[PDB]
């Protein structure tokens, strides 16, 4: 028989980029103990701005452009499962999981959670308005800055690297004080990539984790243990690393696009 | 190792129980597999002493008269039996663990017989059964319950590692409770020795082999059955009592890991010479075997003037011949120190493993036998009321233990605990350590029974399990691993990657031993095994797979024989074993396919399991082909070698039929690759707006060209701006040349920055056209 | 943080013997019935990709895979190694002829026994627990001085289960490495650092994890019982 002939036209699937990086970013992060939750994309005005010391008629609230909803009958769930009040908006980051996993456990504990995330800027290549972040959240008795730091260089050689370093620069964020904001080195590309935000846990946030804990009848947690978090564009990762150029690619449903990560792993 | 409760009480008085010692023991190293209740005798057993023994004429049986408080007679086919002895009385009425049927009176043969005296199989404290139990004629008032002086007892079946030879002994072991605290009792070998000479000699003629050795000089013996907590504490520890004599070697054989061996002096001649044997030398061992000996094997052996006769086998057992019994008066005691390996060697030689070739091949105290002949012979003038000579036979020095730094802080940085130094130095004292210097890093010897004890860690396990284990608190390492180590994980994630995608693309999983039947290297058409084993498994079993295929066929047989799978298909990854160790993946498929199960039809075949094939490769982003390749176990025509990525890597094709019909087999398709499969790292890129150029084409060529090369040139020669190339036809034809085909080929074409003018598509179809049947 | 790596089932007398303190002629060689084998022209490769020489035979442990690791690598580290091993005992229920270990390394300055329990500890709260502990008995094993077997309480059957062994390196393993390595031309790189390792029985706790009775049912080719582990995740 001619053996050369193509076999049964069998499909092969294939998966998406960003949840390919998700996958390494995670796997990646799972190796140092962290583990992987996920929050809802419908979030309330509290969880995603008042928990987070972020204030609302000052510049703070104005950092992130927001989407607002409306709608009625529409249930949105607390940390533990009880109906929680507050404008209704599209989760602006992925932070606000900081806040409903520390009102639902005890620490200490190490988080990174993935997430569809939206905020409403005009779409370009390096800029979207539906994208994705992982934020990263350590919390326990003796947690310092050290840490954050060591963490987020584990990252940078588990991605390029040993050759590659990790740079932090002060910036300022409402929830973290100190706050920062950092990049990587690409040893292969040879320049620095700015790749997202940490700092130390705000202590108001913590008060806030307690004070709504309190509420629904459980017992402080937070007093006197310190931590730190950051969150970082996957896109903007996903991009520099499988070597993508326009970040609206990832929504655009074309096949011949999707097909080219089939065999990534 | 059987560990008698009561007797290691005696070392260990404050003990608490049974299960407070399996407790304390497993903390120390040692593993109880069993724990045993074990000497249960009814009211009924009582002590009797026999006055007399008549034989009953015409009969092999004796009628015993029996002092049991009143008079009594019983009836024995027993041969010990006899005059002056203590026997096990079971009275009538009595109820005994081995017959069900009670103890009564049973006229025997012409005399009544009272009860009956027991074997040790009888009463139920040892397996022996061949004769009476025999007891110190005065061991009890005639009458006692036997229970009275023969409690039950509790016996821990140990394990003793091979690190802890110290331990053979009670005695061992009870210096370790006494490690944690509990009080230890040393026997105490009181002896009252003459000044006199040994009429007797010792050579070491083979000094390699007996390192140390030592002879001890008794005489005046009165040999007699041993006295009851003797006979209790051996038959516990599962030997037989023999007399006072070869009784009180083997205790202390079992207190202290010391073997030895009493030796009647009317054997010995001249002399003991410890020598290799001559080849061919004979020997009646004590087993009751007659042996001959090779010339490795050390024996002991006397001489009388030029003759050199064997006494027994250095260290494994003893000469039948020179073995104390009842007219022994004088003896010359054996307790040395062997060397392990010849032991070894010369023991498992012969068919033997003793209780004392045992202890000999794990390691003995290379001082203890001094000291053990104090005992052993203070013991004889004891139960055998022996007169003892001060002065022993002594040959070969050996050296004592080194002492070994010590540093309290390192123990507890290398444990992670905080033990303050005195409890630790306490401990290595409780345990026969000395310990000098003043600190950080001490001086400590350990006690010469310890061979375990080299190092300093070997030392810090040690206040570890006296603290106890658990006494060791919780915690994890944090550190930056070295650069090195960064990458590791790759091939490892990268076959499990695979792994994991065949059992989603459908394919089962199978493991499959790593033995080949060297005759299946004919069953199947395949070249021979190159690594065999030496010990195979089975002769089925004796040569490495060089193949995964055939076990998976092989496999496939068998379940068809257990359930009847209409298909199946499965896969399996395993090392075979050619030049080099390699890592393989086979897939195999079977039955009617794939297709609507009440509907007719079903798609299977070759051309299905190259389906899903070319599916996997889609999956893992390697472009693979199949060419038409002679396989020796492939069924021709339906053969083809594959192509990963730009290489050759295994085979794909149909089963040749005739193995499938070798094996009760009906057709199979297989395929078997080499790992890791190379990888082509993605370049990603950017597909353009512009729509393509669609076009109709057909290629006319021979009946036999490979679909290959064809497929090949049109691609070749379609120019840089082919998108697509497909086959959706052909069929041989009847509307053209016999011996050619037709090919269906469907083709797509696009530029990136803009549209593809027709200039262009027509003019490079033609490019391809040209060269196309131009060749 | 560990990472998987494999090594060879087809071992030099080396690797599985002498680099971890195991004798030839004492009580150690013998606790492992080995299988030997025989042929030529078969190239056993060293961790470095060198030609090594010595008896061929079946890894009877994972435990070589501690040394072709070390010779290659620098401390600090974390490894485990996954493993079909090879052993000539007669197959029952809960005991084979071919099986699986998994063994594990931690290499580095400060490395210290509570870190082994803490790992052990860690490893019984993944599987069973938070309401599940760790039994930690000493032991004795050429390789390792403190050595130990270990048990974990596994809560719903109510019953300790004796896992496998663990312990400190021991000195002499370390020595055995460097003394490789510097004739294979690397610095030496263990003088100084600590670390333990352990290994435990794969099909010993597959069985009691997905419930299966007969350790011979692995081996056994048979679909009916494969595909009942089909959707295990
Ligand atoms: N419009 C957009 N499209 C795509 N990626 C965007 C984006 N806007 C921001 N990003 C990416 O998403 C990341 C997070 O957004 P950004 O607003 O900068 O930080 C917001 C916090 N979620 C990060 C943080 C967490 C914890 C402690 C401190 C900081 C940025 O680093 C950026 O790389
Ligand atoms: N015949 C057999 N069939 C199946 N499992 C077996 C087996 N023999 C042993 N095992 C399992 O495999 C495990 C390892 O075998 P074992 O000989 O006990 O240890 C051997 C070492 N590789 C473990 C160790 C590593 C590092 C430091 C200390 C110890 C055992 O705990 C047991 O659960
Ligand atoms: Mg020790």
């Amino acid at each position: 028989v001619d053996v050369s002939l193509p076999g049964a036209s069998l499909f092969s699937g294939g998966l998406h980029p960003i949840t390919l990086m998700e996958r390494e970013l995670v796997e990646i992060f799972r190796a140092l103990g962290y583990q992987a939750v996920e929050g809802p994309e419908v979030e309330s005005e509290f969880f995603n701005f008042d928990a987070l010391n972020i204030p609302e008629h000052h510049p703070a609230r104005d950092m992130w452009d927001t989407f607002w909803l409306t709608g009625e009958g529409f249930r949105l769930e607390g940390p533990l499962g009880e109906e929680v009040e507050g404008r209704l908006l599209l989760r602006t980051h992925t932070s606000p999981m900081q806040v409903r996993y520390m009102v639902a456990h005890t620490p200490p504990f190490r988080i990174v959670v993935p997430g569809r995330v939206f905020r409403f800027e005009q779409t370009d290549a390096t800029h979207e308005a539906v994208f994705h972040q992982l934020e990263g959240l350590v919390v326990g008795e003796g947690i310092a800055m050290a840490h954050l730091k060591g963490a987020i260089y584990e990252l940078a050689q588990a991605l390029f690297g040993p050759d590659s370093k990790v740079r932090f620069q002060p910036v300022y964020f409402p929830f973290v004080e100190p706050g920062a904001q950092f990049a990587v080195w690409w040893p292969e590309g040879g320049k620095w990539l700015e790749l997202g935000g940490a700092g130390m846990v705000h202590p108001k946030v913590f008060q806030a984790v307690d004070a709504y804990r309190e509420r629904l009848g459980l017992p402080p947690a937070y007093r006197g243990v310190t931590g730190f978090a950051f969150g970082l564009g996957v896109e903007r990762l996903a991009m520099l690393r499988y070597g993508i150029p326009d970040i609206r690619y990832f929504f655009g449903g074309r096949l011949k696009f999707l097909e080219q990560f089939k065999g990534v792993l | 190792m059987r560990v008698p409760f009561s007797w290691l009480k005696a070392y260990v008085p404050e003990l608490e129980s049974p299960e407070v010692l399996e407790e304390r023991l497993a903390g120390l190293g040692f593993e109880t597999d069993r724990i045993e209740r074990v000497f249960p005798i009814p009211r009924g057993v009582v002590f009797a002493r026999v006055l007399e023994a008549h034989p009953i004429p015409g009969t092999r049986l004796k009628r015993l008269v029996l002092d049991a408080g009143r008079t009594v007679e019983v009836v024995s086919g027993a041969e010990n039996a006899r005059k002056g002895i203590g026997v096990a009385l079971a009275l009538p009425g009595t109820e005994l663990p081995g017959l069900g049927q009670k103890v009564g009176e049973r006229v025997i043969q012409g005399v009544r017989s009272f009860g009956m005296a027991l074997s040790p199989r009888e009463l139920g404290v040892g397996e022996y059964g061949g004769g009476l139990l025999e007891f110190p004629e005065d061991a009890l008032p005639p009458g006692t319950p036997l229970s009275e002086a023969w409690p039950e007892e509790v016996v821990l079946d140990l394990e003793v590692t091979p690190n802890r030879p110290d331990a053979l002994g009670l005695l061992g072991l009870a210096r370790d409770l006494h490690a944690l605290g509990y009080a230890l009792v040393e026997p105490e070998a009181a002896l009252k020795a003459e000044a006199l000479p040994l009429p007797f000699a010792l050579k070491v003629e083979d000094p390699e082999g007996a390192p140390h050795f030592t002879l001890g000089y008794a005489f005046g013996l009165r040999v007699a059955p041993s006295p009851l907590w003797m006979q209790r504490a051996l038959f516990a520890a599962g030997m037989r009592p023999i007399n006072n004599v070869v009784d009180v070697t083997n205790y202390v054989m079992l207190e202290r890991a010391q073997p030895m061996h009493a030796f009647d002096l009317r054997f010995v001649g001249e002399g003991i010479a410890v020598r290799r044997a001559r080849e061919g030398e004979r020997l009646k061992t004590l087993d009751g075997v007659e042996r001959t000996l090779h010339p490795e094997d050390l024996v002991i052996a006397g001489w009388r003037g030029e003759e050199s006769f064997p006494l027994g086998l250095a260290g494994v057992m003893g000469g039948a011949e020179s073995e104390v019994r009842e007219d022994t008066e004088a003896i010359a005691l054996e307790v040395a120190c062997f060397d392990p390996v010849s032991i070894r060697k010369t023991a498992r030689r012969h068919g033997l493993r003793t209780e004392a070739s045992h202890r000999f091949e794990r390691g003995v105290d290379p001082l203890g036998q001094v000291p053990a002949q104090r005992r052993a012979l203070s013991l004889l003038q004891a139960l055998a009321g022996a007169r003892v000579a001060e002065a022993l036979l002594e040959a070969g020095s050996p050296k004592p233990p080194e002492a070994i730094p010590f540093r309290p802080e390192y123990a507890n940085r290398l444990l992670g605990t905080s033990y303050p130094e005195a409890e630790q130095i306490a401990i290595l004292k409780r345990l026969g350590c000395r310990v000098e210097g003043e600190g950080p890093t001490y001086r400590v010897t350990p006690p010469s029974h310890r061979l375990d004890l080299r190092l300093e860690e070997d030392l810090v396990e040690e206040v570890a399990r006296i603290q106890g284990y658990e006494t060791i608190p919780l915690a994890l390492p944090a550190f930056f691993p070295a650069p090195d180590n960064r990458g590791v994980e790759a091939p490892y994630r990268k076959e499990q990657r695979l792994r994991e995608v065949l059992s989603g693309l459908g394919f089962q999983e199978v493991y499959t031993y790593s033995f080949m039947d060297p005759e299946d290297a004919r069953r199947f058409r395949l070249d021979p095994p190159r690594l065999l084993l030496l010990n195979p498994l089975a002769p089925e079993k004796a040569a490495l797979r060089t193949h995964l295929f055939p076990g998976l066929v092989r496999v496939l047989k068998e379940n068809l024989d257990l359930d009847r799978p209409e298909r199946a298909l499965l896969f399996e990854v395993g090392r075979v074993f050619r030049e080099r160790e390699e890592t393989h993946l086979a897939g195999l498929l079977f039955g009617e396919g794939v297709g609507l199960p009440w509907a007719k039809e079903r798609l299977s075949g070759y051309f299905l399991l190259k389906g899903y094939l070319e599916a996997l490769f889609a999956r893992l982003g390697l472009a693979f082909r199949v060419e038409a390749q002679a396989f020796p176990f492939l069924h021709p025509g339906v053969s083809g070698r594959v192509l990963v990525e730009g290489e050759e890597v295994g085979f794909l094709g149909a089963l040749h039929p005739e193995i499938a019909q070798e094996l009760e087999l009906p057709p199979v398709h297989l395929f078997e690759l080499r790992l890791p499969l190379p990888d082509k790292p993605l370049a990603f890129q950017d597909p353009s707006r512009h729509p393509a150029a669609f076009r109709d084409l057909a290629v006319v060529v021979p009946a036999p060209t490979p679909y290959g090369e064809v497929e090949a040139l049109v691609r070749e020669a379609a120019g840089p701006y082919l998108e697509s190339l497909a086959l959706f036809d052909l069929y041989q034809g009847p509307p053209l040349p016999e011996g050619h085909k037709s090919l269906a080929f469907h083709l797509r074409f696009r530029h990136p920055k803009r549209t593809l003018r027709d200039e262009e598509v027509e003019e490079a179809v033609s490019r391809v056209a040209e060269a196309l049947r131009a060749r």
